[PDB]
């Protein structure tokens, strides 16, 4: 049962032992998110060109 | 966050018409276009399917598709006709015939280009348009051919739009024509390619339910269309009054179309009323054993024959939610092998305060694999008489060829397969 | 009416239950992978207990206690008898044991050996993870460290009750159905998985006469069968030797303390298993091996998560399931397991 | 200073937000207008008016519309709540896409407008659903550029987990494998607020027939005020939110706490005598008072922190945790200390007038990093794994952009997740 206070103003801290133990670069997310554009861009012109048929 | 309504031929703006004259009560407009409701939770939403028009009058943002007159002459001297926007009628004076080629090919492409002028003019006035709703029929011409035609013109100018349809399904029980089977056949390949969700509305489940269940011997299409708006009125409750489940259009077809060509739904209501029927007001557990009833469904297809992929029930009225939960778990609890089990939660509840009318009402909406016996039914008629080749001189005759026939035939038997693949998965 | 799914094809216990269920008109057996079920006959090893009763308005059941491995592992048995606050002092029918890794109670073990060896008592011990018998603490620790993972060395009884025709060694099992409400209950008939050779105290690697395994039994015992079919004598026959050659009854010398032994173990483990703040429900079978001393007492050897039943019993034993544990959370349309009790109430 | 920017993502980012903003404003004696007749001041800045550091972002209008007319109002800057016209219709690749990159950089510069009012920014606190399409996608795109701009700061996630009985969409478990996958890296500590939880304790502790969002906001902010209280008064434990990082979050993709809080008693009750302290410690071990449904019985424990509000002194915390740990199923992991970091703020909680909550003289909020929690992962987990098998609904977010390849990947990703709660907890 250890135990060890730390700091004390509107209330109180402290901590109670009771046993020992034994990054994508703004160009990455741009390229991603521009990939999806174009194949979203693509299905849609494939759709206009089976209804242009 | 506005729907653009076209209603196409006799059927279509028979229901359309209907359809304008409910809502129009229960979001308290008058015929003159002026709101004397008794709540404003009426007018929170009215711009999905109204227009603001100069005088404070609310204007239906529907567009009335005809090649003949008559019927359109119907309606703008019913009750609700001078609602409409007159520039918004758009008639030719050669009807279809009941001929799907005519409607699609010949006169309806002469009258089309004008109806696209209306649609474009209703558009361009929207601040954030969700996409459109047609009524019509499958067993007609008009309807059936001039109104797919226009959802496949539609989709050409608004790919990124979600297109839904009401879609009546023709029967012998209720027939105008023996080629009925072949323009329900041509427009249902239209409808698995060029729309988002539609609302199979079967003729026979509509004529059943008036001779079986309300024993109107000797029904008639008005009262097919007391369902049918009522039906209508229940399935768009979701859109017209402030929610959080199938609120828009797109949010409705992502949790109900899990494949994109298994987008036919079955409608249900409760209770069944018939023009004028007296007294009692169903307690939940009544309203919800009712509308999934095979005797309640607006398609003649049993869903004992197959399994739900998606289900969306709306009550309406004042009643325990509590209530609804229960009844709502119970009766999938109580037939839970009819729900595909590789679809977590697909039962979707909504509650409205305001009832249609009635003390309080349920609707359903379900994605079911037994809409196939709908598909089954049409393809064993259109096949029988394309076998022989019987009737095809009018579609022939109009520059079609048998190949388009085939196709038809193919791509509504594919359909058919595909719904039995995931009833058996 | 009802659903069930198998996820252990086997178990044979549940495979004659997954039999009795589809008998009657009201259970429907699903694939093992559908998650809209009412019962689940899961797996022994890693079951999905953090899925279950998540699915509205279905009633779940599991037929095992999630944590039941706390008290049907060897070395956790050992771990919950010496640190259980309901068991540490009052346990005295658990041979003294020590957990042993190739924690680590070795310290210990060599202090309790070694006090035996200079007062001059009893010094054997067992050894079991691939079981050793000795006298020797030298020749038990380098046993040990040859085999992989933790072995427990236990007491080795010594003095055990002894059959007779044959003066043979024997070892009793008992089926514990606990069902969804934590009510104990004892099945009626037990089994004696007795040995068919002669015991005789030292020598140890004679396995016929010191170990009562059935396996054991049955591949290396030249006597199989000789006294009772397939080595299982059964209650009634264990009953009338004793009220015969020892003048007194089964149901009093020996089932008692079964019964105390029983009720102390599953309860020493309730707080940590029950189902009672969960939102499924469980059920388990469990399968209780002692051993009696030649003082007529009765000493916990294992306990069983996943037993298996004797033969003729499998009909009674899975009817029993049925009926208490299945038929109590799911019942249908219209005296062989005694429930343990504490003596108030 | 150390300031804290709090940023609330769709609907339920957006309802939850206005829930925690009415409850500080209640807790610092701040009115609807702002004025307040310093620790507060990392939430609040001030004119001449305390005006929160918050942003409430929505990819449609009529959510967000509310705290624009209502009794509020006049507490936010009108830059600070910002809305598109089209929602990501329940779909990740919508709200992550399509929509997404229309209204990023906007949300981007109304951050910016606060960050650039810091003396020494702490970090952010972002509030969301997993289910929603705004909540899912555009979260985790808004973290993965708020990385990229705002390097070295901490992110801190509220997560609202999907229940069936408040569910609006099928695909829900779907969003929340995509939006936990691409948000991973770039979320330092994530509580989730399991909805089934915050239900069934409004059910069964508020005696309320059927919960609504106004029920479970005012219950989910009681405990995110808690979590938040040592950054909003002077208190000595989670000062800072690199703090929650150090004090919980043992390794980077393990950030997952668990939090448990009591008391929650009904206001109409009137048979509550006060509960203790140990009465109220005990009940933090109680399964049916924990935010998310999980057994930590039979999970173990990287960490335990007690939070304390109002009349509690140390004695009585002590005396407590001595005798819970004689009385219940507490494992810690082998490779660390069995121990618990105890904080206490003496201001009492306190409860909205005319609310569901009882006021109470104490109460505890307990966050411990417990193997348990991984259960949520593996229910989502299943269910993404049963329709995805047959492709269900996948059409829907291929249709904008997205690739079934992404799927799988976060799909794995999950499955290495789940592994890694195995590994530690044994
Ligand atoms: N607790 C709680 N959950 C909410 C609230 N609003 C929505 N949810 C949950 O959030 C999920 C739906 O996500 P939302 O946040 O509503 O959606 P969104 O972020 O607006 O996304 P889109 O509508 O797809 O653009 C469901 O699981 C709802 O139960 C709320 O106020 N409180
Ligand atoms: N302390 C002890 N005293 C006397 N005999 C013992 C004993 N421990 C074990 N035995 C004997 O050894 C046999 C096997 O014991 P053990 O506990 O290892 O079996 P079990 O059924 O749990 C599985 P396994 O096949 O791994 O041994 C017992 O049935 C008994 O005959
Ligand atoms: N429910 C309903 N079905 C109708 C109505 N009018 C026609 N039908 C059905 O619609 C089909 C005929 O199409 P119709 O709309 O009359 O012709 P169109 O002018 O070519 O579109 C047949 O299957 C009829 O049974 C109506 O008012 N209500
Ligand atoms: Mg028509
Ligand atoms: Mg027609
Ligand atoms: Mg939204």
């Amino acid at each position: 049962e250890v135990i060890e206070l730390n700091k004390c103003t509107s209330g109180q801290s402290w901590e109670v032992i009771l046993k020992p133990p034994s990054d994508p670069s703004l160009e990455e997310i741009q390229k991603k998110l521009e990939a999806a554009e174009e194949r979203r861009k693509y299905q849609e012109a494939e759709l206009l060109k089976h209804l242009a048929e | 966050r506005e729907i653009v309504h076209i209603q196409a031929g006799q059927c279509g703006n028979q229901i359309g018409a209907k359809f304008w004259e409910v809502i129009s009560d229960e979001h308290g407009i008058d015929p003159t276009g002026s709101y004397h409701g008794d709540s404003d939770l009426q007018l929170e939403r009215i711009n999905v399917y109204y227009n603001e028009a100069t005088g404070n009058k609310y204007v239906p943002r529907a567009i009335l598709v005809d090649l003949e007159p008559g019927t359109m002459d119907s309606v703008r001297s019913g009750p609700f006709g001078q609602i409409f926007r007159p520039d918004n009628f758009v008639f030719g004076q050669s009807g279809a015939g009941n001929n799907w080629a005519k409607g699609h090919y010949t006169e309806g492409a002469e009258l089309v280009d004008s109806v696209l002028d209306v649609v474009r003019k209703e558009s361009e006035s929207c601040d954030c348009l969700q996409g459109f709703q047609l009524t019509h029929s499958l067993g007609g011409g008009t309807g059936s051919g001039m109104g797919t035609l226009l959802i496949s013109k539609i989709r050409e100018e608004y790919p990124d739009r979600i297109m839904n349809t009401f879609s009546v399904m023709p029967s012998p029980k209720v027939s105008d024509t023996v080629v009925e089977p072949y323009n329900a056949t041509l427009s249902v390949h239209q409808l698995v390619e060029n729309t988002d969700e539609t609302y199979c509305i079967d003729n026979e489940a509509l004529y059943d339910i008036c001779f079986r269940t309300l024993k109107l011997t000797t029904p008639t299409y008005g009262d097919l269309n007391h369902l049918v708006s009522a039906t209508m009125s229940g399935v768009t409750t979701c859109l017209r009054f402030p929610g959080q489940l199938n609120a828009d259009l797109r949010k409705l077809a992502v949790n109900m179309v899990p494949f994109p060509r298994l987008h036919f739904f079955m409608p249900g209501f409760a209770p069944l009323t018939s023009r004028g029927s007296q007294y009692r007001a169903l307690t939940v557990p009544e309203l919800t054993q009712q509308m999934f009833d095979s005797k309640n469904m607006m398609a003649a297809c049993d869903p004992r024959h197959g399994r739900y992929l998606t289900v969306a029930a709306i009550f309406r009225g004042r009643m325990s939610m509590k209530e609804v939960d229960e009844q709502m778990l119970n009766v999938q609890n109580k037939n839970s092998s009819y729900f595909v089990e590789w679809i977590p939660n697909n039962v979707k509840t909504a509650v409205c305060d305001i009832p249609p009318g009635l003390k309080m009402s349920a609707t359903f909406i379900g994605n079911s694999t037994a809409i196939q016996e709908l598909f089954k039914r049409i393809s064993e008629q259109f096949t029988a008489m394309f076998r022989r080749k019987a009737f095809l001189h009018w579609y022939t005759g109009e520059g079609m060829d048998e190949m388009e026939f085939t196709e038809a035939e193919s791509n509504m038997n594919d359909l058919v397969s595909e719904y039995q693949q995931y009833q058996d998965a | 009416g009802y659903t069930f799914v198998v996820r252990d094809e086997n178990s044979s216990v549940y495979a004659e239950v997954s039999r009795l269920l589809l008998a009657t008109g009201h259970w429907k057996r699903l694939r093992r992978d559908n998650p809209r079920f009412n019962l689940m006959l899961g797996e022994r090893n890693r079951l999905p207990f953090g899925r279950l009763g998540h699915e509205p308005g279905l009633v779940q059941l599991v037929n095992y206690y999630r944590g039941a491995d706390k008290l049907c592992r060897k070395a956790s048995l050992v771990k919950l008898i010496k640190t259980s606050p309901e068991l540490a002092e009052s346990c005295t029918w658990f041979p003294e044991s020590y957990v042993i890794y190739p924690t680590d109670e070795r310290e210990f073990f060599l202090a309790s050996y070694n006090r035996k060896k200079e007062d001059g008592e009893g010094n054997v011990w067992i050894a079991k993870s691939g079981i050793l018998i000795s006298s020797e603490a030298s020749e038990l620790l380098d046993f040990i460290d040859n085999q992989g993972q933790v072995h427990v060395i236990q007491k080795y009884l010594e003095h055990p009750l002894l059959l007779e025709p044959g003066h043979r060694k024997f070892d009793i099992r008992s089926w514990v159905l606990v069902d969804h409400q934590y009510n104990i209950y004892l099945y009626r008939e037990g089994v004696l998985r007795t040995a068919s050779e002669p015991y005789h105290v030292d020598n140890f690697q004679d396995k016929t006469c010191h170990l009562t395994n059935h396996c054991i039994q049955k591949e290396y015992s030249k006597n199989y069968g000789k006294y009772e079919e397939g080595n299982e004598m059964f209650f009634k026959e264990f009953n009338q030797y004793l009220t015969s050659a020892l003048n007194i009854t089964l149901e009093s010398s020996i089932l008692l303390q079964i019964k105390h032994i029983i009720r102390n173990c599953l309860l020493s483990v309730e707080p940590a298993i029950s189902t009672k703040h969960l939102p499924y429900q469980s059920f388990q079978l469990f399968g209780f091996d002692f051993m009696v001393d030649e003082e007529l007492k009765v000493w916990l050897i294992e306990v069983n998560g996943a037993p298996a039943c004797a033969q003729k019993l499998y009909a009674e034993l899975c009817q029993g399931i049925v009926d208490i544990a299945i038929s109590s959370v799911f019942p249908p349309p219209d005296a062989a397991f005694i429930k343990l009790e504490n003596l108030y109430f | 200073m150390r300031e804290c920017i709090s940023i609330h993502v769709g609907q339920a980012g957006v309802q939850i937000g206005n829930a925690c903003w009415e409850l500080y404003c209640l807790e610092h004696g701040i009115q609807p207008d702002g004025q307040m007749p310093d620790s507060f001041n990392t939430f609040f800045s001030e004119t001449g008016k305390h005006v929160p550091r918050a942003v409430f972002v929505d990819l449609e209008p009529t959510v967000i519309d509310e705290v624009r007319t209502g009794t509020y109002r006049q507490l936010f800057h009108p830059e600070q709540l910002i809305t598109g016209k089209e929602d990501a219709a329940n779909n990740y690749a919508r709200g992550h896409y399509t929509i997404g990159k229309e209204i990023i950089d906007l949300v981007l510069d109304r951050i910016r407008k606060l960050a650039d009012q810091c003396t020494g920014l702490q970090g952010f606190l972002v509030f969301h659903s997993f289910g929603g399409g705004t909540g899912s996608g555009f979260t985790s795109l808004l973290m993965e550029r708020l990385s990229v701009d705002y390097g070295k700061k901490s992110k801190l996630e509220f997560s609202i987990y999907p229940a069936p009985q408040v569910s609006t969409a099928v695909v829900e478990p779907y969003n929340s494998i995509l939006t936990t996958h691409t948000t991973l890296e770039h979320s330092d500590c994530a509580f989730m607020v399991d909805n089934e939880a915050i239900y069934d304790i409004c059910r069964r502790n508020l005696d309320i027939e059927r919960p609504t969002y106004t029920n479970l906001n005012r219950l989910i902010s009681q405990i995110v005020s808690s979590i938040t209280a040592s950054l909003r008064f002077d208190g000595a434990l989670n000062v800072d939110l690199t703090e929650f990082q150090t004090n919980l979050v043992p390794y980077p993709r393990i950030h997952f706490p668990l939090a448990t809080y009591a008391p929650v008693i009904s206001a109409e009750k009137a048979y509550h005598e006060q509960l203790s302290v140990a009465e109220i410690t005990n009940a933090c071990f109680e399964p049916a008072n924990q935010m998310v449904k999980c057994d930590p019985r039979h999970g173990k424990y990287m960490a335990c922190c007690l939070l304390y509000r109002g009349d509690v002194v140390p004695k009585d915390v002590n005396a407590a945790i001595a005798t819970i740990k004689t009385k219940r199923s507490i494992q810690f992991v082998d490779w660390c200390p069995t121990g618990f970091k105890v904080g206490i703020n003496y201001q009492p909680p306190t409860v909205v007038p005319g609310g569901d909550l009882a006021k109470v003289q104490r109460a505890v909020c307990m966050l411990s990093n417990t193997t348990a929690i991984a259960e949520a992962w593996a229910r989502l987990d299943h269910k993404f794994d049963l329709m995805y098998a047959k492709r269900a609904f996948v059409h829907w977010y291929v249709g904008e952009g997205m690739e079934e390849g992404e799927f799988s990947e976060a799909r794995e990703d999950m499955a290495a997740l789940e592994k890694d709660y195995e590994e530690v907890g044994v």
